[PDB]
């Protein structure tokens, strides 16, 4: 989605300094789209990092718990 | 039309002669005789009206009355701001089906003191309800694969209740597919007493229109527009001998998809503009002396959907306009006046007012003077989009007009000059990326009209000159035509109804969109002829033919975009 | 009978009683119709009032009470109100009514539903447009405003009904019907379309939203004779139940064919014969199957308008191996009727 | 209509049909009244017989049948008998009746209950004295034995009813009501008191044993105009339900205010306006809260006595945050009526 919005901004970049064209509307609009999709990406990154943390913790939890099972057995 | 009744002047019926500002009315008869297939074609030929369109029917079009911007003409549907401009904040009639039009009252001149916002160029009250009973099955085949089929009937239920219904299908090519319009209309009007009356009215239409869109590989082609609209009006009229009361409520809903057939109407790439418009009006009038005094309120609510109008989220703009109008003919004098104050949920209040005087120096020749102040509210885009600016002030327009109307040996003529000093125009700035309130424009023009009978012949000739300029840069507002000549020769002979509509549209100034930077270029001024015949086969069946743009002229209104030339329409109607 | 006809207003109480019985092999689970005593009495009132010469208003209501039930907790089983509506008839423009009434498609399906007891199986109740439902607004024109005699048309809007069961629920719907009667001959065509509710879509059987019904009917009635042939097709409209799975829903597609031939005698007699068939298609897991396929052979003796007796033998041609647990047994019914 | 008037005996069958619909935003859970089709038909019979010159006996019964229901298991839902009682009217001393009838307090509450569809919400049914209940014995005096014209009084005893739900139960009760009509103006005052059953006390809401209701009404009706204002206060009498808690019971204290203003026209028209409010106090855990708070704006066209149409728009002023899950949405209703 971010690559998309930033392609739409390359698209309408032409009209960035053309205040009296159709495209120069869609340009700021793509601005909005890109900045949003970017904030979104940042949020997905935070959430993914968190999930990777939890996942690594679990991966160690297994090593430890199955060493414990080996000792108790 | 001279010396017939109009309502647009102060919302109530009055002989159009008594409206001091220059006025024109088109009738269903008048339109049928022109075999007009679009509202833009009806307006394109009224004086001071200069229309541009990106080609055939339904194509994006913009009207310039007396040289003003498209967003400076107030378009009314039965008297309420045309809902299709709502999102744009600009009238565009290429998409409004012509079949609902029954009467056009069109008064050029400031009218904010009666109708509020965005009434600078004039008022077009398109009345859709007329008092001709009976039933009419009608059909029409034309070029650009034009087809039209239309069943309509209005009938009395009692003596006080009239029910009117019509359905219509219409499709045209002219772009690769063009404009497809389907309309259904129902209305019932009751007469509670001699003076009490009420009416409900619901009508909807679907409009599928195809257009050329900027292509970029791997990016959707938003080249198809699906518009679904419905409206529901309900009113209550007391028409007494001295006091008249109008209570009117309307609710319009519209959904405007632009999409790529391949991607789909609801695909995320599609743009959806949903818009709900509510209006409540109260108008009162009391006959005082040789005249009357009127006072109303008009309120409107406009709600939008996220995305609607290229704005992130959906907005709610509310506007209430209180107004007062006086009118009194003293001796050979006539003094009309109006004041208004519109309080918009966007910009607080803003006042507006116009006043016209009509002295009849000679019996059948009089001098009308008139001044008006009119505003225009900043529109959805320039308020809430990223370019928008919520602290924008309305665009102001000072308008002065002087006119001499008179009847000379069977000719009714009007020579009038008008000035329009639009100020505080809203302009976008390159060096800041925001909508500012800077521009100005000095419009000066003359209107010379004359209609006259010569035996069986009826001539309606008129010349228009307009010099719209930027008041700051002194450069002429581009894409306007220096001067137009509109001349229609009507002469039915041996029951054959004939009509030769002529129009010379002067030199526009449009930008070229082939090379960048876009260079302004002069458009040639050309003449366009249209021929219309109508024969009555039966006292029911009437077959009419039309050759539009007889000489196949190579005119353009948007530089680059071609507009159809020679085009024919055969049609038949069965009135019983 | 007309009980009150005064003050330019007239009331017609109409009611009847029917001592009925169904016979069939076995307990009657597999019988076409059923088995046992099916006596029932219906009561109803019709009312009119000419407000003006050109405008009159009418209201009608009907209820059905079953006698087969016991006096315990099951007394009310099968007891219901069939019709309850009102409306006004203008002189020529037409007439508009609202309430609980037959759907336009019933107008087409009326030709076949002339049997004494059985018949009109396709015209299920509480179904979109084929049977009597609540929440309909109907407009009707007779002879096209008096322009063309014998040609009349009707239009009907159906308010959405969100009930507990998909069988009894519906949504926004529309329909129309046209009927031209000339010199005894008759032709009709009706179409109805509506949207299925979430409960209907959620059903295991059935798929899609647009529930569509339509039908075409032809007939000739004269000389103590009545011939009729109605062909109707529907999508996602007909209800269907699977005993093997004990699961219900709607039919993705259905074709229905009805044929009737009845003769009448001067001495209060009217023998009748009727063929019927309904085949569902695109059924979920059962492909295409036949819901009903039977012959009729019956008769009715009319002692008078108020007294009659009748019999009907239904030759159910459905096979036992049918893939929906449908009753593959014949059936018969014998009835006696009093009506005022 | 009068169907039998012979042998000093007269029978008046009265029945009507109503095609009705309720609209509101959303499904209608939060709407004041509801949403959808509310068509219903009511049937009833009244009968009189002059046993002697000074003594006549009367019997009246009414039932309501709902058409909104389907033909399945929910056919009987909402079907009931509203009124079923008998009694005798002496010449002057008065009249005494017994059965299932409106409670004396309803006599006071009649002034506000003039609306087309909504209205009289405070006069709930199966409540102590405000609405129609079963097990009442009432005596009435007209013009105080014919002594003073326009001043009439009634007294009512209420036998205890031990039902399954506290909502429908009561105990021993007594009540009285007086109404003086003078020159078009009307005044009324009613009071009722009874004992709550154990089931009622066991309910989570409500406290105390003496369930008390009383009301005062004023009006002016003439010249096609009708003004009315009823103010009523009750203790442990009004029912209340909490969606948040999904628990019901009674209100320790309640004040209710009703105001009506209706005009009538010669050409079968009758515009109406109504204000309403009800505030409960000493609620267990909820302090004081508003149960209903709305305006009415509606109208009714009377084609004739037997035919009418009407509309009502209810501006519910209750807020969503109300601590009882009350509907904070507006509503509208549109109805058409035939009646004989």
């Amino acid at each position: 989605t971010l690559a998309d919005a930033i392609a739409e901004i390359k698209q309408f970049n032409r009209f960035a300094h053309d205040p009296m064209a159709g495209g120069h509307r869609m340009w700021q609009m793509a601005g909005l789209k890109a900045q949003r999709a970017q904030t979104d990406v940042n949020n997905k990154q935070a959430a993914f990092d968190a999930a990777a943390k939890e996942k690594s913790d679990a991966d160690a939890a297994l090593s430890a718990a199955q060493e414990r099972r080996k000792q108790k057995e | 039309s001279p010396d017939t009744l109009v309502v647009t002047a102060n919302r109530f019926e009055q002989p159009r002669s008594t409206v001091l500002a220059p006025t024109t009315v088109v009738t269903r008869q008048d339109i049928d005789r022109w075999q007009s297939t679009s509202v833009n074609d009806v307006l394109r030929r009224l004086p001071g009206v200069d229309i541009t369109q990106n080609g055939g029917s339904g194509q994006l079009s913009s009207i310039f009355i007396r040289g003003t911007n498209a967003s400076h003409v107030l378009v009314l549907i039965d008297g309420v701001r045309l809902n299709l401009a709502g999102v744009s904040g600009s009238a565009d009639l290429s998409q409004f089906p012509i079949a609902l039009v029954q009467r056009v009252e069109y008064i050029r001149g400031p009218r904010s003191a009666v109708y509020g916002s965005d009434a600078i160029g004039g008022v077009v009250n398109i009345i859709t309800t007329r008092d001709e009973p009976g039933t009419e099955i009608s059909a029409g085949w034309g070029s650009n694969s034009y087809q039209n089929y239309d069943v309509s009937t209005q009938q009395q239920l009692g003596d006080k209740t009239r029910v009117t219904l019509l359905g219509d299908y219409a499709h045209t090519h002219g772009d690769n597919d063009g404009f497809l319009s389907k309309t259904l209309y129902g209305a019932l009007e009751h007469n509670f007493t001699d003076a009490w009356s009420g009416f409900v009215r619901g009508y909807g239409y679907d409009n599928r229109t195809n257009y050329d869109a900027y292509y970029s590989p791997g990016s959707p082609l938003l080249d198809t527009r699906k518009l679904y609209s419905q409206s529901w009006d309900a009113g209550l009229r007391y028409n007494g001998e001295l006091i008249k009361s109008q209570l009117i409520t309307s609710y319009s809903h519209s959904k405007d998809y632009n999409y790529d057939p391949h991607y789909g109407r609801y695909d995320s790439s599609a743009t959806l503009d949903e818009m709900k418009q509510y209006t409540v009006q109260w108008a009162n009038n009391v006959i005082v002396g040789h005249g009357s005094i009127g006072a109303g309120v008009d309120w409107q609510k406009q709600t939008t959907t996220p995305g609607t109008g290229y704005v992130e989220d959906g907005y709610d703009q509310r506007n209430t306009g209180i107004y007062l109008t006086g009118l009194q003919q003293v001796g050979d004098f006539t003094f009309e006046g109006a004041a208004r104050s519109d309080d918009n949920s966007q910009f607080g209040r803003h006042g507006t007012w116009q006043t016209s005087a009509g002295w009849e120096f000679i019996e059948g020749y009089r001098f009308i003077a008139s001044y008006g102040t009119s505003y225009k509210a900043p529109n959805l885009g320039q308020l809430y989009g990223f370019y928008g600016n919520p602290n924008l002030d309305p665009e102001k327009s000072k308008q002065w007009e002087g006119a001499f109307e008179g009847l000379t040996a069977g000719v009714n003529w009007r020579i009038s000059g008008y000035r329009n000093d639009v100020s505080d125009l809203i302009d976008y700035d390159d060096h800041t990326l925001k909508y500012y309130n800077e521009g100005k424009a000095r419009i000066k023009g003359v209107e010379a009209t004359a209609n006259f009978d010569t035996g069986p012949l009826t001539h309606t000739v008129s010349y228009d000159y307009v010099d719209a300029r930027n008041a700051i840069t002194d450069t002429p507002l581009l894409r306007r035509a220096k001067q137009q000549v509109k001349y229609q020769l009507d002469w039915q002979l041996y029951d054959f109804d004939w009509g030769i509509t002529y129009q010379y549209l002067g030199t526009r100034y449009d930008k070229d969109y082939s090379s960048y930077p876009y260079q302004t270029v002069k458009m040639g001024g050309v003449s366009l002829w249209d021929l219309a015949v109508a024969y009555p086969v039966t006292s029911h069946l009437t077959v009419r033919g039309k050759i539009a743009n007889l000489f196949d002229k190579d005119y353009e209104t948007v530089y680059g975009y071609q507009t159809a030339g020679r085009e024919y329409t055969l049609s038949g109607s069965y009135t019983f | 009978a007309e009980i009150y006809n005064k003050d330019g207003n007239k009331v017609d109480l109409y009611g009847k009683a029917v001592g009925l019985h169904y016979f069939s092999k076995g307990n009657g689970e597999n019988s076409y119709g059923g088995n046992g005593d099916m006596t029932y009495a219906r009561l109803g009132f019709k009312g009119e009032t000419q407000i003006n010469s050109d405008l009159t208003g009418y209201g009608q209501w009907e209820y059905n009470f079953q006698g087969n039930n016991s006096e315990g907790a099951d007394a009310q089983t099968g007891n219901k109100t069939r019709l309850a509506f009102a409306g006004l008839k203008y002189a020529d423009v037409g007439s508009f009514d609202y309430g609980r009434n037959y759907g336009v498609v019933y107008d087409a399906l009326g030709y076949t539903d002339m049997l004494p007891e059985f018949g009109g199986d396709t015209a299920y109740s509480d179904d979109f447009f084929v049977g009597r439902v609540g929440g309909v607004a109907t407009y009707r024109n007779s002879n096209f405003f008096g322009l063309v005699d014998g040609l009349n048309f009707a239009v009907q809007y159906l308010g959405k009904n969100e009930r507990d069961t998909a069988r009894r629920s519906n949504g926004d719907g529309v329909g129309g019907s046209i009927s031209y009667e000339y010199e005894g001959f008759g032709i009709v065509g009706a179409y109805g379309a509506a949207d299925r509710t979430n409960l209907q879509e959620a059903q295991p059987l059935g798929n899609g939203k647009k529930a569509e019904q339509w039908a075409t009917g032809l007939k000739y009635d004269a000389n103590n004779i009545y011939l009729a042939a109605n062909y109707g097709e529907t999508r996602n409209a007909t209800p269907i139940t699977n005993k093997f799975t004990n699961t219900s829903g709607f039919a993705n597609k259905t074709q229905d064919v009805l044929l009737v031939a009845q003769y009448q005698f001067d001495f209060g007699l009217r023998p009748s014969i009727a063929y019927t068939k309904s085949k569902a298609k695109d059924v979920e897991g059962i492909g295409d199957v036949d819901l009903v396929n039977y012959f009729e052979v019956g008769a009715t003796y009319y002692f008078n308008k108020n007294m009659s007796t009748y019999v009907d033998y239904i030759i159910n041609q459905i096979d036992s191996d049918n893939k929906l647990g449908v009753g593959s047994d014949d059936t018969v019914a014998v009835g006696i009727v009093y009506q005022f």
